């Protein structure tokens, strides 16, 4: 239901 | 007293804290490293981001649980319950706000001005937009309006630079656009702009995929743009 | 905490639990204990869950750091392991302080006395995991003494399949195996506990069946691991 | 593999 933002992972 | 600590020791301790899942400590170590006044590397930006996003992410999840309990209690409208959940939601909210203020202080005092390349400047401006967005989620009234404008201004400056300076598949550019689209939909009540930005971002990225090494990271963010588009359809 | 009413502290502990804010939960329950009334079974659950989450996180972190330190064998890993260790010891001392100043009494039902003595054994055991030298010996003796008193009460006053008695025996068997270098006693205690519990399981209340069968499965799994 | 103790669940 909430939009997804950028994940908290190492890029 | 981190002022007198070796920068390299602070970075090593941040990595130790990460392995031990001690994210508050990790964030404090990275704050100390930032305060040394040197630019950050790519790995250091990852450490800073991961540490503070784990701390604020836990607070945001807690605040969401408590806000829902509060609202449910108030709606039932019983003569006798609600004061405790309101007070404890306020406590968590105050701690959240404090962490966001610390991050915004670091960005303003050390990181944004001192960045020496477009990629890192865009990263830091995105981060500024994100932490104002987290403040906006818990803000009310006139404060809310000012905070929303601050987030918008940071994201727009980041977007302006990224379009001039970076490829459409760059993961910093992609993550910025993803987050700004979420701002539009969830915060600024602008679904049209959310959808427009997400679609443009996705399409422009897809056109250049054939050039990438990088592919894993780019395609992951692109999938999240697509998931949001499906949700908003 | 002292300015809040007892009922408000209990309510806030339940809210903190729902929000997965276990440090806050523990502080609320410490405040509730300090009001000087006995805890109900539900409130003992809140107390136990809160402090075990906090110390559990610390123990996991200390183990990661200690592994890195040993593999390495500069100063940073030792310094940071010491910092986490000192925080762990602080939490264990807070719990042990509460148990001694407020919770453990000669009065009260068997369930409550055994629960609190088990808790004392557990928190001394967590201190023993990080201790060295002469301090370690004293700490191990304190754990053993608390567990043994709890065992003596439980054998006199509780049925063999009671879940508090079972959890105590399970933890004491872990103490023997992992702390006191006593594998024979660990295995003997776990097997005797398992058998005597199964012999009386037909008498256990339905309200306790899921809990007691969980603990008996853990005794079985440890027995498989140790043999 | 370390020995398993009583789990941190409500009884
Ligand atoms: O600066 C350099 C090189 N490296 C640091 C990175 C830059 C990217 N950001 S992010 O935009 O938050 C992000 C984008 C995609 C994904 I998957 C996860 C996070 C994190 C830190
Ligand atoms: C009735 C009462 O005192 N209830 C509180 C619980 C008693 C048992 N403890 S415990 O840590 O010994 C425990 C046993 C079994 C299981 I399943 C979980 C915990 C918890 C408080
Ligand atoms: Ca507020
Ligand atoms: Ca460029
Ligand atoms: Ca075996
Ligand atoms: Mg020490």
């Amino acid at each position: 239901q909430r939009s997804t933002s950028t994940p908290n992972v190492h890029m | 007293a981190m002022g007198s600590m070796e920068r390299a020791s602070l970075i090593q301790k941040a990595k130790l804290a990460e392995q031990a899942e001690r994210y508050e400590d990790m964030a404090a170590f990275m704050k100390g490293a930032v305060e040394k006044g040197e630019e950050l590397s790519c790995e250091e930006r990852n450490l800073l981001s991961v540490a503070y996003k784990n701390v604020v992410g836990g607070q945001r999840a807690a605040w969401r649980v408590l806000s829902s309990i509060e609202q449910k209690s108030n709606e039932e409208g019983s003569e006798e319950k609600g004061p405790e959940v309101r007070e404890y939601r306020e406590k968590v909210e105050t701690e959240l706000q404090g962490v966001c203020d610390t991050v915004l202080g670091l960005l303003d005092s050390h990181l944004i001005k001192e960045a020496g390349d477009a990629e890192s400047r865009v990263f830091y401006l995105k981060m500024k937009g994100d932490y104002y967005r987290y403040l906006a989620e818990v803000a009310t009234g006139d404060d809310k309006k000012r905070i929303i404008d601050s987030a918008r201004s940071a994201y727009q400056e980041a977007m302006d630079i990224s379009k001039k300076e970076m490829p459409p598949t760059n993961p910093i550019r992609l993550g910025l656009a993803l987050n700004f689209s979420v701002f539009h939909y969830e915060i600024a009540n602008s679904p049209e702009e959310a959808i427009s930005l997400a679609k443009t971002t996705f399409d422009e990225a897809m056109a250049d995929l054939h050039t990438l090494s990088s592919y894993k990271d780019s395609t992951l963010i692109m999938q999240l743009l697509r998931d949001n588009l499906t949700l908003w359809t």
